[PDB]
């Protein structure tokens, strides 16, 4: 009854023929419009064709269906926990200009943050690794270290020989620590280690290592090493002594530069804050803790520089991985992508940072806001994040940059967790592991010296890893061939701050724990360089230069977030 | 009286298509996609296949123009300001160099088809564009005294051509046009096709050519320079062999001509 | 654009079409009924000195400006075909003042290019009729009825300049 | 000669660039190709002159200042575009050599060349101009030869030739003698193939300056215009019109040897390129109008809203306003299969005291009906009001001119008896018939009549019979559907209400004016006109049994019950009930008449007839 | 090459319902027993949950990044059928097999080709034109137990694609972000024209 009479009370009684009823009923069911709406649109259709005989026939209804689809598509087209050096150095007072409303240009107390790397080299295309290029990089690493060792120990080129060839005489050999078996099953012991040579040194051959004569050792996969030993039987290279790799030089500055940096801070101490993501818990996307932290940054702590490590939006976050992202009632328009999610959640909060605080952002390979998903990693696109140019600087991963005289080395890959050492001997085992790992990083002259990179698997399915682009691992080396004054490598391990070979090594820890509890951040106070206090070491030469000795004049406080 | 007073790639292609046609003179720069490489090559290949098909069917210039002109707006646009169209045209030509440099038969077929397309597009120009294009290619007119001395012979040579090619049936109109027409002197071997048809006047080893003719010299220079460039392209094919992802596409493109 | 300038005082009082974005109590006197509210999406014609502010102050501002008839497409085509023949005086008495105000308000680029050409092309005939001194009335009088209030001042100060020079020379 | 080719090329670039003209070519072609397989649209296109300016100024000024050298190549290029697009195969003999290219027309921004017949001057010769005025004369349509085809008997070869005349082409050529060739070059006798030859239509008209612009009682001035092909017969005398075309000269001007001493001038014309009317009635609905009309129709009391929105400046007389609205909607005209006709249109009469807004209310209909003629009863004769003889030719009167419209007659009581009786046919048979020396013909006159009158004694006298107060015969009053009596009864509150109303009316100020400068909800009249037009064209209510049950009962009671009723009751009263019910159903946009419509119609007739509700 | 042939070895996109945790294969705007595409977007057939755009796009981005991370895990496999060793170790010669005595050639187990085709497969799923033309890789075969009984009409698919154009474009934009960084894409004419540098 209902559809028929509804048609017959809008269309004429001529519609009583059941085929006509069925066609009009099909249209209203197809397009969800009511019978009277269909009658109105039928009247629109009857216009503009010179067709006074727009009769309610089957063919006219077919043309009306075509008209309806044309109108539809046209409408669519229309529409303090721990501390380093607390007893010797007071906490800095921070930047006095923070909190001053004054629009006036920040004339005097300008901490200069300058990158110390070529940003263009990090803008390579990812997801295309040539195996030959990767192997060339790995070979060049061995060759570069051979030259370093030869120069340092004043060895002749003829002192180096192939360790895979039988020799009764002791030889020097440089190579990469590799497993004895290519299909090794995740546990390396001292007896399961082999040395891979360079193409020039040993034609890339591998030789098993006999470390019976070595009492103390600490090795890891991918490590470049130098040995003095012999291959008497042709099967294993017996190591008699390990040649320690020389440490890189320390950065230096002239007297004039140091005086300029002293005048810039008016004799006050530099204050740097370092945070590392994630910035929200595993069960929500609340940034309340970050907001509270930024308010403290702006009103109480007042740092000169804020360094923020990613991930800001961790792609491996449980809610993202499960697709259980919540609705955000605070937003008029819901975000549609993870990039928009950053712009709605992080950008309003980060913009509240005082313009007198220089903010450095370093991405993570797990950051959804970075399309460059490989280590080494390009910087974030500041404009895409809508962050102000005045006080935000996006840096690569790893990044080397200078704050006044101080050289910072930053790498947002978890080298401390990933580096698994094969150790032997009581003295080595008694030493703190993170010191040994830090020494490995410094000796290898690369922020992530492990090869193959670490991987995380679950019951096996691949989840994540270091995600190394092997062809570009040269960009992970120390820039300029010298160690940083301060090395920052965030790790999932417990936060720490230590001095290892005159380098301040810092793990700030996670900003927030998985459970939502407070994590940690690092507050770094560095006293101003003074030529008269004796904390700087003069290096004699043609132009007198000074070692910064930041480790003697830096305090690092690990603080609850 | 009173008086007052990569970007480089885009400027390059604006310069190359200011004349609306090009001899395809210069090395492209920057990047395009591999999908674009394949599709652009196939589009130009379709036009050249139809040109060769019509020529094998012995159809005239007018018929081929009627057949091919609707295809430009779909496959290979012409007389256009669009940078995308200009890059599409230029790159597709350069791609088919690498496809058709591979053998003498392929080189001859590609030169024939591309030269005929060049002729078609030149016919589409205005006379001002033709003049500017010819002048841009750095391409000897006789003196008025020499024209006067040879006027009887030159007029006897061109009078029939003026009637049949320029529709000048009136002798008065032919005389006025001839009074306004310029003539070119060059060795007879350079225009031998016109010599065999007795369309030019010969004197002491030189052919006298009116300005309203001579497009065969332009198209022959295009064909000759394209043949030489293809021979060069053939000599450095071993450098093409460094990217494997291109060789299946080029094999596919050449298979339709074998 | 001085404070005490009579022409600017008088040009700011021309009305423009407007549409509201909020309902507001008691402001019905704008709609000539003091006893009632204004309601959203109502359309009214308001003087420019008021609409210039209600379109800016907040967010969403109170009023939106609709494209007025004196800048319609027909007028632009009339301007571009023959600027010298055009009866701007009938279109609007103060055209070149309102044009500059509207350009400042919306930072139009193409309208500025049209208006600059219109002024430059009309200045020519204006100088012709300024230069022509008797030793005629109908021929001059037909064009001088199509001048804006803005153009009349330029014509008067030009004619007097030529005439004073001529008087001094032949004396 | 070579320049013609380049102009064709340049216009081809324009046609490729502005693509909305390709759609026009193609749509006309596919429409014509469809119905040909079973009206036909002309091969003509209108271009915006502004697009051409923005595309190429050198071509724009060329069209507008040298049309003889730019219009022909442009038109040629249009034909090539339409010809290259796909078309039906195997054309017939006549189609193969039609000699029928496409043609252009123009709109927008003529600038200095927009003129009038008084100001068209010798400086404008050979320019493209636009003129405005009134049509005063039109010639008969004539065919004109342009091409002929011949079959040669012996050889079997078809031959042809072309002809020209000075008004057929923009450019100038040697004239042709209009002779048919009888014999071949080779001596073969020829035959002429009519039906393969081509002829075209021709018509001359004259346009004069509007009388509103005539100076000082001076003689008015005028121009002759030439029309052909599609433009023929689109105008009639008295039309206000705007014409576009080329202004040109003709003939030898007496320099071919003449007695005049060449004082006489050359002849001149305008060659009609495009013609547009002027509104000085009809409107065309947009989609939004259909939506609003359909939505408004579902209110509970649309009849009250619409009726009260007629003449809001007049206080009172609700029922007369409702009657006028039903008149403007009208009934449904019936033609039975045996040729018999049943009337559909409603006639209304109102009689009353002095000053009671009769003429003022009658004046409103004249300014809201789509076709309306007005006359005073004493200013018109029977023949002038119906039809008259002249020279034999028969000339129409006012009731014949308003055919499907309304005629308003004021001061009806002053019309003589000899004039009134001419109207008795027109109000029922809806025709006019004449039988006079040398003439016999019938004419159509289908209009509705509304009229006003004064009672016999100067004011209505309730103490005398209605027939004594209304001196008209019973056979005439029977033809009016509704007869209204209205009076000025003195009462305090009534006087106060009316006087306050007219005083509020006299305090109006129009929108764009400062004070003292010289010059429920109500739908606006420009919307009400659309509502009436839509309702009269798109809905035709059919009658139903439930409505008939009410109509029959009311008619038999009203006729048989004895009462002091003010009009004779006859078989025509039944039809008035059917008409009023149908018109009310039409206001409601109903496809059928229901019980409600019949009830309302009865309650209106009872009020007008028996004076009380 | 058809999408069926090109994407034969690609991993099907699986989406997890945010409300009931049911996982199902997503094949664009097609008939499925596990999801329905309405005028409002993607809906789970099990619990009738409507997916927000963020819920869909985040899962796509997570899948993309999972494939990228798998690619950079750097598993290598020897092409010799007898050796077939799988390792993440890379020799200084790269292509030399690390098994002693083997002359096979080491190759990436998950190649840059396979990753690029996987990303294109994801891109194709959100291409409106491919959805309208029904040119996508099928997620069900007619002989599959999960083959949907009710098939969407071509008209319904075109209408649903038009109605969901914004959602499809958003998903496609997420894929295109990574495809634009994929090294396997572009061709540099500047370097290529080294003969003119003779
Ligand atoms: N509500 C009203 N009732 C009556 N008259 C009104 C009303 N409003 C205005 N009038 C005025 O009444 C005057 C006379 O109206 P009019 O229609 O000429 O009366 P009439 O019936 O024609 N009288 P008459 O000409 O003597 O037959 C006009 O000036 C109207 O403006
Ligand atoms: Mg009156």
């Amino acid at each position: 009854m209902s559809g028929s009479i509804d048609v017959i009370t809008h269309f004429g009684p001529d519609a009583d023929k059941p085929e006509i009823i069925t066609a009009l009923e099909n249209l209203t069911k197809l397009h969800a419009l009511s019978v009277e709406d269909l009658y109105i649109k039928w009247e629109q259709f009857s216009n503009q064709r010179r067709q006074t005989h727009t009769d309610l026939t089957s063919k006219n209804i077919d043309e009306f269906k075509q008209f309806l689809q044309l109108q539809m598509e046209k409408r669519a087209n229309q529409i303090i926990l721990d501390s380093l050096n607390p007893e010797n150095i007071e906490i800095s007072s921070g930047n006095p200009n923070v909190g001053l409303l004054s629009t006036e240009e920040p004339s005097y107390n300008q901490v200069k943050v300058e990158p110390f790397y070529d940003a263009k080299k990090y803008k390579f295309r990812t997801m295309r690794q040539n195996l030959q290029e990767a192997s060339d990089v790995l070979d060049d690493q061995i060759e570069s270290f051979t030259k370093i060792i030869q120069n340092h120990y004043k060895l002749s080129p003829n002192d180096f020989a192939d360790p895979t060839i039988q020799s009764q005489s002791e030889i020097y050999a440089v190579g990469r620590i590799v497993p004895d078996s290519p299909t090794y099953d995740k546990f390396l012991n001292p007896e399961s280690l082999s040395l891979e040579t360079s193409r020039m040194g040993g034609v890339g051959r591998r030789v098993r290592l006999d470390l019976s004569q070595v009492n103390e050792l600490s090795f890891f996969l991918g490590q470049i090493v130098a040995f003095k030993g012999k291959n008497a039987n042709g099967d294993y290279f017996t190591v008699n002594s390990i040649l320690p790799l020389p440490y890189p030089n320390s950065p230096v500055s002239t007297s004039q530069e140091l005086q300029e940096f002293q005048a810039n801070l008016e004799g006050s101490s530099l204050k740097v804050i370092v945070t590392c993501g994630p910035y929200f818990a595993n069960d929500n996307f609340s940034l309340e803790l970050l907001q509270e932290f930024i308010d403290s940054i702006n009103n109480e702590v007042k740092p000169h520089v804020l360094i923020m490590f990613g991930p800001f939006i961790d792609i491996t976050h449980p809610l993202i991985a499960s697709g259980k992202l919540p609705n955000f009632p605070q937003f008029k328009t819901q975000p549609k992508t993870l990039d928009e999610l950053f712009l709605k959640l992080f950008t309003p909060i980060l913009k509240t940072i005082s313009p007198h605080i220089q903010t450095v952002l370093i991405p993570s390979t797990k950051d959804a806001i970075s399309n460059h998903a490989a280590y080494p990693q390009a910087s974030l696109i500041r404009k895409a994040l809508q962050l102000p140019k005045r006080n935000f600087k996006c840096m690569a991963n790893p990044s080397s940059f200078q704050i006044n005289e101080i050289y910072f080395g930053c790498s947002n890959v978890d080298t401390f967790k990933d580096l698994k050492e094969v150790i032997k001997g009581g003295t080595t085992s008694s030493r703190y592991r993170l010191d040994r790992v830090s020494e490995h990083i410094l000796q290898q002259r690369r922020y992530y010296p492990i090869f193959p990179g670490s991987i995380r698997t679950r019951i096996y399915e691949h989840i994540s890893g270091a995600d190394l682009d092997v062809s570009y691992l040269g960009l992970t080396e120390f820039v300029g061939g010298f160690s940083p004054d301060i090395m920052i490598i965030p790790s999932e391990l417990q936060h720490f701050a230590r001095v290892v070979q005159n380098v301040v090594v810092i793990n700030p820890g996670r900003f927030i724990r998985a459970t939502g509890n407070r994590g940690s951040y690092a507050q770094i106070t560095v006293q101003c360089p003074d030529l008269e206090d004796g904390k700087l070491t003069l290096v004699e030469g043609e132009e007198p230069v000074y070692l910064h000795n930041v480790w003697k004049r830096a305090r690092v406080d690990l603080i609850a977030s | 009286m009173f008086r007052q007073s990569s970007e480089e790639e885009k400027k390059l292609y604006a310069r190359l298509y200011e004349s609306k046609l090009s001899f395809y003179d210069l090395p492209p720069q920057g990047e395009i996609t591999l999908e674009q490489f394949e599709i652009w090559a196939i589009d130009r290949l379709k036009i050249l296949l139809e040109i060769e098909s019509c020529l094998s069917r012995n159809k005239s210039i007018k018929e081929i123009e009627t057949i091919i002109k609707p295809q430009f707006q779909k496959l290979l646009p012409f007389n256009t300001e669009s940078l995308e169209d200009r890059k599409k045209d230029y790159y597709s030509h350069f791609i088919l160099r690498l496809c058709f440099c591979r053998s003498k038969e392929l080189r001859e077929k590609f030169v024939r088809a591309e030269t005929f397309l060049f002729k078609i597009r030149f016919n589409m120009l205005t006379s001002t564009d033709q003049t500017k294009f010819v002048q841009s290619l750095d391409l000897q007119f006789i003196s008025n005294e020499e024209k006067a001395e040879l006027s009887h012979q030159l007029y006897q040579t061109v009078s029939a051509s003026l009637q049949f090619q320029l529709n000048l049936n009136e002798e008065h109109q032919r005389k006025q046009y001839f009074q306004q027409e310029k003539f070119i002197k060059l060795p007879f071997e350079n225009v031998i096709e016109l010599v065999g048809n007795r369309l030019v006047f010969l004197k002491d080893g030189y052919a006298y050519l009116p300005q309203f003719q001579q497009l065969n010299l332009l198209s022959n220079e295009f064909a000759s320079k394209l043949n030489q460039e293809l021979i060069k392209t053939y000599q450095y094919l071993p450098r093409l062999n460094e990217d494997d992802r291109l060789l299946p596409i080029l094999n596919h493109l050449s298979s339709g001509y074998t | 654009m001085g404070y005490y300038d009579i022409d600017d005082v008088l040009a700011d009082g021309t009305e423009f079409p407007c549409k509201f974005q909020y309902d507001i109590p008691g402001l019905g006197y704008l709609e000539n009924n003091p006893g009632r509210p204004i309601t959203k999406n109502t359309k009214l014609s308001l003087p420019l000195w008021l609409a210039r502010i209600l379109a800016i102050v907040g967010p969403v501002p109170f009023v939106e400006l609709l494209p007025p008839d004196m800048f319609s497409t027909k007028v632009m085509n009339a301007i571009k075909t023959d600027p010298v023949a055009l009866d701007l005086h009938s279109i609007n008495s103060h055209f070149f003042s309102l044009a500059i105000k509207w350009i400042m308000l919306f930072s139009e680029k193409e309208l500025a290019n049209v208006v600059s050409e219109l002024l430059l092309q009309r200045a020519q005939e204006l100088n012709h009729h300024a230069s022509s001194l008797s030793i005629t009335n109908i021929a001059t009088s037909t064009f001088l009825l199509k001048l804006e209030e803005m153009e009349k001042e330029i014509y008067k100060k030009s004619h007097e300049s030529y005439k004073d020079t001529k008087r001094w020379m032949f004396k | 000669d070579a320049v013609f080719g380049d102009r064709v090329r340049r216009f081809q670039e324009f046609l490729d660039t502005f693509t909305s003209y390709r759609d026009s070519v193609r749509s006309i072609q596919v429409y014509n190709s469809n119905n040909a397989a079973n009206n036909i649209l002309p091969h003509r296109i209108i271009i915006s002159l502004d697009d051409l300016r923005e595309f190429d100024r050198s071509f724009w000024s060329g069209i507008l200042v040298e049309p003889a050298y730019f219009i022909p190549p442009a038109e040629k290029a249009l034909t090539d575009l339409a010809d290259s697009m796909d078309d039906v195969p195997h054309p017939n003999a006549s189609a193969v050599s039609s000699r029928h290219p496409w043609k252009l027309s123009f709109k927008g921004s003529f600038g200095a060349h927009a003129l009038s017949p008084r100001t068209l001057t010798a400086q404008h010769l050979n320019k493209l101009v636009s003129v405005e005025g009134i049509v005063t004369k039109t010639s008969l349509v004539r065919p004109k030869l342009i091409r002929s085809v011949h079959y040669a008997a012996k050889t079997g070869r078809f031959h042809y030739r072309d002809y020209t005349d000075a008004t057929t082409t923009l450019t100038t050529r040697i004239p042709t003698p209009a002779i048919y060739p009888t014999e071949d070059t080779e001596g073969n006798k020829l035959t002429t193939e009519y039906g393969y030859s081509t002829f075209i239509d021709h018509q001359r008209i004259t346009v004069q300056e509007m009388p509103e612009m005539a100076p000082a009682g001076q003689l008015p001035r005028s121009i002759d215009v030439i029309l052909d092909d599609d433009l023929v017969d689109k105008t009639k005398p008295g039309d206000r019109v705007n014409v576009v075309g080329v202004f040109k000269s003709l003939g030898a001007g007496g320099m071919n040897q003449s007695n005049s001493n060449t004082l006489i001038g050359f002849k001149t014309l305008i060659l009609g390129n495009t013609v547009y009317p002027l509104h000085a009635a009809r409107q065309m609905l947009t989609d939004f109008d259909i939506r609003n009309i359909n939505k408004l129709s579902k209110k509970k009391d649309i009849f009250d809203i619409l009726s009260q929105s007629l003449a809001p400046s007049i206080y009172g007389h609700d029922h007369i306003k409702k009657a006028i609205l039903l008149m403007l909607m009208g009934g449904v005209e019936k033609n039975l299969e045996n040729g018999s006709h049943l009337r559909g249109d409603i006639n209304i009469l109102m009689v009353g005291d002095p000053s009671t807004a009769k003429s003022q209310l009658l004046r409103f209909v004249l300014n809201t009906a789509s076709l309306a003629i007005a006359t005073t009863g004493r200013g018109s004769s029977g023949v002038g009001l119906t039809a008259a003889v002249t020279t034999r030719r028969l000339e129409a009167g006012a009731m014949v001119l308003a055919d499907r419209g309304v005629v308003c007659i004021d001061e009806f009581d002053k019309m003589t008896d000899v004039d009134r009786v001419a109207i008795h046919e027109v109000m029922e048979q809806q025709t006019v018939t004449i039988a006079k020396a040398g003439i016999h013909t019938t004419l159509n006159a289908r209009c509705s009549v509304i009229a006003a009158a004064n009672p016999v004694f100067g004011q209505y006298d309730v103490n005398r019979d209605p027939h004594q107060n209304i001196a008209l015969p019973d056979s005439l009053l029977s033809r009016f559907d509704l007869l209204f009596v209205v009076t000025d009864d003195i009462n305090e509150i009534r006087d106060r209400s009316i006087s306050e109303h007219v005083l509020r009316t006299h305090r109006y100020l129009p929108p764009g004016y400062l004070e003292g400068e010289p010059v429920p909800k109500l739908v606006t009249i420009p919307f009400l006109r659309k509502y009436v037009q839509y309702a009269k064209e798109r809905v035709i209510p059919q009658l139903t049994q439930e409505a008939i049950n009410v109509i029959v009962k009311n008619y038999t009671d009203l006729r048989n019950d004895d009462n002091t009723k003010k009009s004779p009751i006859t078989a025509r009263t039944l039809e008035t009930l059917i008409r009023l019910a149908t018109a009310h159903a039409k206001v409601r946009l109903s496809k059928t008449v229901n019980k409600v419509d019949a009830k309302v119609a009865a309650n209106l007739l009872r009020f007008a007839l028996l004076g009380e509700d | 090459i058809t999408d069926v042939e090109r994407f034969k070895d690609t991993v099907t996109l699986e989406l997890s319902c945010p409300s009931c945790d049911k996982r199902f294969p997503f094949g664009g705007i097609v008939s499925s027993n596990y999801y329905r595409v309405s005028y409002n977007g993607l809906q789970c057939k099990h619990c009738e949950q409507l997916f927000t755009p963020l819920q869909l796009t985040s899962q796509i981005e997570h899948s993309i990044r999972a494939h990228i991370s798998l690619y950079y895990a750097g598993w290598l496999q020897c092409d010799d059928s007898t050796c077939g060793i799988v390792t993440r170790q890379v020799s200084v010669f790269g292509k030399r097999c690390l098994n002693d005595g083997c002359t096979g050639v080491m190759r990436y187990k998950y190649s840059d080709k396979q990753l690029y085709n996987q990303l294109l497969y994801f891109d194709s799923l959100f291409d409106c034109e491919k959805n309208k033309k029904q040119e996508l890789k099928p997620i069900y075969l007619p002989d599959d137990l999960d083959y949907p009984k009710e098939q969407l009409t071509e008209s319904s698919i075109k209408a649903l694609t038009e109605q969901n154009r914004e959602l499809m474009e958003t998903g496609r934009s997420v894929v295109q972000k990574y495809l634009n960084d994929c090294g396997r894409r572009y061709v540099d004419m500047t370097s290529i024209f080294d003969f003119m540098l003779n």
